[PDB]
């Protein structure tokens, strides 16, 4: 016969409201954090909303549900691409589980700092508050990438000549405590 | 508290005259300045060695008569006021001295920018390359920039208003004790630091 | 092009064809903004804590 | 006077009767005092020795 | 319609008034009598207003 | 009468000569004790060194770091009702107390009072 | 009866620009009118409350005697330390500013003796007259107006002269007094009129007045329900009430703003702020420019001269050695290095002299709402530092006078005002340790 | 109202001869 | 409800889902 | 406004391209805002996980069921219940011996059928079993 499942277990929310009651409608606007500009969801965004990631034929019932079955109910066989897709789903799940386990072991070992972001992010973004009180070619490559992407701009030498080891200190005389100055 | 091997390269110094910079200080401050910088200061006369009677009181430079005949008793409230006036003068000097570089994208060899610069971005670059924390409300664009911003590619500038100057008495030395001129230079950078 | 019958007046010999009037809507119907007017609010008797 | 020099070096310059630095001395003295490997390149007779 | 709403005129129901064959805004006699009955005692009402109400009637 | 906003009094911190910093240090023991005995809950967060709080333990207190308080990692533990909730910052250093109060104000808690360990002892909140 | 117009006719002679005692006397007299005079002794004007009943018409009107609060002290005081009752019902009418109306209007039960019912109303125009053509006509009329008050803050739509405007109650709420002076203590408009720039009038009156009037007006409602009804609440002002509102707005515009300027100048004076051939050529002021010299070379360069210095740049007129340049700098008192000029400012190292705190002016500003932000910004840190130092001295065991302590204690214990908790606690602790009460 | 307010600026007589009479009639009949 | 959450406290980290939007 | 009238003629991109660039800028700002969050968050056992959340409203989103689960109260109230539930958690493919606390006659599947043998799984489009059990051993 015919099969229609949007979930692994087949369960779902009540598709229809109670008789005589106002229904619930999804958010028509694109999920943009700023209140403006307001834009209606595109068809691709509606597909993402309904669960088909991006285009049709991907991560949805149109791909998960069996393509056919025998008239006596006998199911089809396992295709190589079907096994590959099962392995891909397992790979996503393994990525999630391993990332979560890494976070848990970092928190257990105490490697998660109390200050949000990295030092480069703190030196760049002013919206963050101030918190006071084998082979080696690949290693050299990582070091030079860090040296090139750490400080995108330098303090002008007219203020503090970095060749003499002179650095400027944070002058927070005109700062503000409320984040609205950067949010608005 | 500084390690001895580092402190060997410094020396205690009482500032007689207010000096702006990362190795400067306000008049009447005990500061560990580097050897060469402290030598320059003591040769120019803008600093002395911190004796006990000098730490109690010290003669400072009087700009009205251009002599060092202004005696000052180093008090808690005086040190607080002088530190605050030094912070004001220091941020003014930082903002008024050099340029502010903005690497942005511009399609082709056009004259304008893709996304115009706003006060948030101006304050971001101020904190980034000047280490100055301000709120974007103090920034004022020019008349031609009130509508869109710093969209023009090249040499630009805006106004940065510093409110608290009359309480500190910074009306004489500064050319304009109400606002600063922030020289801005926007460059078409298609490199990794474009982000826009 | 031959399926176009151009007449500078309203007189045309195509009466036996019974040409139906063609109605098309111009896509430009934008008002570019519309703010709602302010009206006097109408109150209910039970609304005042009843 | 803009570059840091000990008083003994000040007296050595006065003994050698040298007051204004040459363009090579205006550039190379600071880099060497920063303890960096420097290539002092200058033409003949411009104070490259000092 | 844009020029109409820009000049600021309103589309009243036919019972009130309408633009006649000469595109002149003719006011219904009933509408004129009701306008009179409402604005009898206003400050701007005048002998000419009464005369025009009789003219419309 | 028209209500003067609480933010209208924040113009005092903009004074470049008499600014706050570039302080709840005084409390009546009896008044603080009766306030705590009327509240009867967990309203005290102690922000100080671990060795310090092991030397001077304070039960019925939340041991948090001021960096966590500022970053906002303790918001679901915070009372979630920022209007009627009043918090007591226990810090041996007045600078740490001011920093924790500023963090709580930034996250939306204005009713934050700084208390000392000796004040808490003489008020009787900490048992012995 | 004593009115603000009488107070101004009395102040007509006080020289405020030349003396500070006269400004203090003016503020003291205004504080006397605000706190020492009775609300029943203050003049009132009649108005009516119309209630239209739509069955889907019947109209019932209530006689109201309204006190107008247009001045800042009246607006911030309200029904504080006063009673409505010692066929007409008393009330108070607040006229807010569009700046404060764009923001969320919030009222609070500040030292009220009776539970009050407040109504946020707005001047609404009929839809036919609400078109942008009539709006432009009203704007042109207001721009060409010759009236005394400022049209930007007071009646920016001409609701006093508009023949078709009606003041409709867009929202309602209530305020219950504090348990100490006599359960919602705050009130903001909701629903229609939320963040509306047109809701600029508040009406405070007896509690449950709207509900009682609606109940008394709804008599046929029972039969119409037994065999859904809507209510429209509007407020109509008498001609004398409108004239008093206009006069208070004009008095504000022409008296309070110069008074606020004088208070700001006085606060600045009390804080210490008073208005005002050699080879090296020093910076000189730029010569006066003629017509063609001031005219730029191109019409596009008109904005280039926006930010320009009024003084020229220092210069050296020849080629010299380093000792000669240093000697010339020392003899001319002018440095050549721009870096040195920027890093070595000519500033006074001593702190500017500042007279002591004026607790009288501070209390007057906080209690009259005149230049309250300036008073806070200029004196709050000073007062906090002085009281903290005095408290440290008292705890370790003066400069703080008992009169100032009493004034600050009264200002803190004043229920009609809200002071920060840190200031309140500091003042209370200093008083408790210095044995000063009331 | 707009017509009257724009005409009264350059009107002949500055007194309220007829407008006060109209206002009196309104105040006596309307309410 | 106006008090601080009682009982023991558990630390909860985060994970990122990163999607490449450009070449 | 001559400078503005001249600048209006200078534009490298059309209006739609400028709107897309500004959307890209907003996306970058969203990434920065998400990165400005702390690394962890102190929670409690009893309260729901969606209590201290820092946050186009009124409509249903794609994470509706997830938000409902986050809003409902937690099902493990105390660490005592946590450990009383976790101690009964059993691992099958774990390396090492396992106890026989409850029953003795009950033998394991590996104890009955060795380690190289698997049950014949129904292989169909819906049931995809782990083929080649020997490839899983590192
Ligand atoms: N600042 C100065 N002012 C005046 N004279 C100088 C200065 N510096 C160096 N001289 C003089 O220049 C002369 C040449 O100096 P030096 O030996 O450095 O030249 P050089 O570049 O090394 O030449 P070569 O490459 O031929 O050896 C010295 O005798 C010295 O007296």
């Amino acid at each position: 016969y015919s099969e229609a499942r949007s979930n692994y277990d087949g369960t779902s929310l009540p598709a229809w409201p109670a008789p005589g009651k106002k229904p619930t409608y999804p958010a028509a606007l694109s999920e943009l954090r700023l209140p403006q500009p307001r834009m209606r969801k595109t068809r691709t965004e509606w597909m993402y909303y309904h669960g088909h990631g991006g285009c049709p034929g991907k991560y949805g019932p149109s791909r998960e549900i069996a393509d056919f079955e025998y008239a006596d109910g006998t199911p089809a066989s396992i295709s190589g691409r079907r096994f590959a897709f099962k392995h891909h789903q397992d790979h996503l799940l393994v990525q999630l589980i391993r990332a979560a386990a890494t976070v848990e072991r970092y928190d257990a070992s105490g490697l998660l700092p109390r200050i949000p972001g990295t030092a480069e992010q703190r030196n760049w973004d002013p919206a963050i508050p101030l918190f006071l009180d084998g082979t080696m070619v690949s290693h050299v490559c990582s070091r030079v990438v860090d040296e090139r992407m750490g400080t995108p701009t330098h303090t002008p030498n007219e203020l503090a000549n970095r060749h003499e080891g002179e650095t400027l200190e944070a002058n927070t005389m005109f700062a503000t405590n409320d984040p609205s100055a950067f949010v608005s | 508290e500084m390690a001895p091997e580092l402190q060997l390269e410094y020396m205690p110094v009482l500032f007689t005259r207010t000096i702006l910079g990362p190795q400067g200080g306000f008049a009447g401050e005990e500061r560990l300045v580097k050897l060469e910088v402290a030598r320059k200061y003591m040769e120019a006369g803008h600093a002395v060695t911190p004796t006990e009677e000098l730490r109690r009181g010290l003669w400072c430079y009087n700009p009205d008569t251009d002599k060092y005949d202004c005696f000052i008793e180093r008090n808690e409230e005086f040190l607080d006021f002088a530190a605050r006036k030094r912070q004001w003068l220091d941020v003014y000097w930082r903002v008024n001295t050099g340029y502010l570089l903005f690497g942005r994208q511009s399609w082709g060899q056009g004259f304008l920018i893709n996304c115009p610069l706003r006060k948030r971005d101006v304050a971001q670059k101020l904190w980034e390359q000047y280490k100055v924390r301000i709120d974007p409300r103090l920034i004022e664009f020019r008349e031609k920039d009130r509508r869109t911003g710093i969209q023009e590619l090249g040499h630009n500038w805006c106004w940065l208003y510093l409110p608290g100057a009359e309480e500190l008495g910074i009306n004489r030395e500064v050319y304009d004790n109400k606002r600063v001129k922030v020289r801005i230079h926007v460059r078409k950078m298609n490199s990794m630091f474009a982000l826009y | 092009l031959e399926k176009a019958w151009l007449y500078e007046d309203s007189i045309h010999p195509h009466a036996d064809k019974n040409p139906r009037p063609l109605c098309w809507t111009d896509p430009e119907v934008k008002g570019w903004k519309y703010r709602d007017p302010q009206f006097i609010r109408r109150w209910k008797p039970n609304e005042f804590m009843h | 006077e803009d570059m840091p020099l000990y008083p003994e070096l000040r007296s050595a310059l006065r003994q050698l009767r040298i007051t204004t630095p040459s363009p090579i001395q205006q550039s190379a003295v600071e880099v060497i005092m920063q303890r960096k490997d420097t290539v002092v390149a200058a033409p003949h007779g411009e104070g490259k020795t000092l | 319609e844009r020029q109409f709403h820009l000049l600021g005129y309103v589309k009243w129901p036919k019972e009130i008034g309408f633009y006649n064959a000469g595109d002149n805004f003719e006011l219904t006699p009933q509408a004129a009598y009701r306008i009179y009955k409402q604005n009898c005692d206003e400050t701007f009402w005048t002998r000419l207003h009464n005369e025009k109400t009789i003219i419309h009637l | 009468a028209q209500w003067v906003p609480k933010t209208a009094w924040k113009v005092s911190n903009l004074n470049k000569r008499y600014g706050p910093g570039y302080t709840h240090m005084v409390h009546d023991s009896h008044k603080l004790r009766e306030k705590l005995s009327s509240r009867k809950g967990i309203f005290v967060i102690d922000v100080r060194d671990p060795g310090e709080r092991k030397l001077n333990p304070v039960p019925r207190s939340v041991a948090l770091h001021h960096h966590d308080l500022l970053s906002g990692a303790s918001c679901p533990i915070l009372p979630q009702q920022k209007s009627a909730a009043e918090l007591f910052v226990l810090a041996s250093n007045e600078s740490r107390g001011l920093n924790s109060a500023a963090a709580l104000r930034r996250w939306g808690y204005d009713s934050v009072v700084q208390v000392d360990y000796n004040t808490l002892v003489e008020a009787g909140y900490v048992s012995r | 009866m004593k009115s603000v117009f009488d107070i101004a006719r009395s102040h007509v002679t006080f020289p405020v620009s030349r003396d500070g005692t006269a400004l203090r006397r003016v503020l003291k007299d205004w504080l006397d009118y605000t706190e020492c005079q009775s609300l029943q002794a203050k003049p009132a004007f009649p108005a009516e409350l119309c209630i239209t009943v739509h069955p889907s018409s019947y109209t019932k009107r209530v006689r109201l005697l309204l006190w107008s609060a247009v001045l800042p002290w009246e607006v911030q005081r309200g029904l504080s330390m006063s009673v409505l009752e010692p066929s007409i019902i008393p009330g108070m009418l607040f006229v807010m500013s569009p700046e404060s109306a764009a923001q969320g209007l919030c009222f609070w039960s500040g030292a009220i003796r009776q539970p009050i019912d407040i109504a946020f109303i707005a001047p609404v125009e009929p839809p036919a007259a609400d078109t942008p053509s009539f709006s432009e006509l009203r704007q042109r009329r207001l721009q060409l107006s010759l009236e005394g008050y400022d049209i930007s803050r007071f009646f920016p739509d001409g609701e006093l002269e508009s023949p078709t405007v009606t003041f409709a109650v867009q929202s309602h709420s209530y305020l219950d007094p504090f348990p100490d002076c006599e359960r919602r203590y705050t009130a903001t408009p909701e629903g229609v009129g939320r963040g509306n720039e047109n809701v600029r009038y508040v009406l405070e009156t007896r509690r449950n007045l709207l509900r009682d009037s609606i109940r008394s007006a709804l008599r046929e409602c029972r039969c119409t329900h037994g065999g859904d009804v809507e209510v429209t609440i509007s407020l109509t002002l008498s001609d004398e009430l409108k004239e008093d509102l206009r006069e208070k707005a004009r008095l504000y515009t022409n008296y309070v703003v110069p008074l606020e300027g004088h208070v700001r100048r006085h606060i600045k004076c009390l804080s210490g702020i008073s208005p005002h051939p050699p080879i090296i050529k020093p910076p000189l002021p730029v010569k006066v420019g003629t017509l063609a010299s001031t005219r730029p070379r191109s019409p596009m360069l008109a904005d280039e001269a926006e930010g320009r210095p009024t003084r020229l740049a220092p210069s050296v007129f020849g080629r010299h050695d380093a000792p000669a340049l240093q000697r010339a700098q020392q003899e001319c008192n002018q440095l050549i290095s721009a870096s040195a000029l920027a890093r070595i400012p000519n500033t006074s190292p001593r702190a500017p002299e500042i007279p002591p705190i004026d607790y009288e002016i501070f209390d007057l500003c906080l209690r009259l709402g005149l230049c309250q932000s300036e008073a806070i910004y200029y004196f709050y840190g000073r007062i906090m530092r002085e009281w903290s130092k005095e408290l440290r001295r008292l705890r370790a065991a003066m400069v703080l006078r008992e009169e100032d302590v009493h004034r600050m204690l009264r200002l803190v214990h004043d229920p009609s005002l809200q002071v920060p908790p840190e200031l309140s606690a500091c003042v209370e602790a200093v008083a408790s340790l210095r044995k000063i009460t009331n | 109202d707009e017509i009257q307010r724009r005409v009264a600026d350059r009107t002949c007589v500055q007194e309220q001869s007829t407008r006060e009479v109209q206002e009196r009639w309104k105040r006596h009949v309307v309410p | 409800a106006a008090a601080i959450a009682p009982g023991p406290y558990r630390r909860v980290g985060n994970i990122f889902i990163v999607h490449c939007d450009d070449h | 406004r001559y400078r503005t009238a001249w600048r209006e003629l200078l534009h490298p991109l059309p209006v739609r391209a400028r709107k897309m660039e500004w959307l890209k800028r907003d996306a970058v700002e969203e990434n920065e805002e998400i990165l400005r969050r702390p690394y962890y968050t102190i929670k409690s056992y009893a309260l729901p996980p969606a209590v201290g959340r820092q946050e186009i409203r009124g409509g249903m989103h794609s994470s509706h069921s997830l938000d409902l689960i986050m809003r409902q109260p937690r099902r493990v109230k105390t660490p005592e219940q946590l450990r009383a539930l976790r101690d009964r958690l059993r691992f099958i493919g774990v390396t090492g011996p396992m106890p026989q606390a409850t029953s003795v006659s009950t033998k394991s599947y590996t104890d009955t059928y060795g380690s190289r043998l698997r049950p014949r799984y129904p292989e169909s489009w819906d049931t995809v079993p782990p083929h080649q059990p020997s490839r899983e051993l590192l």
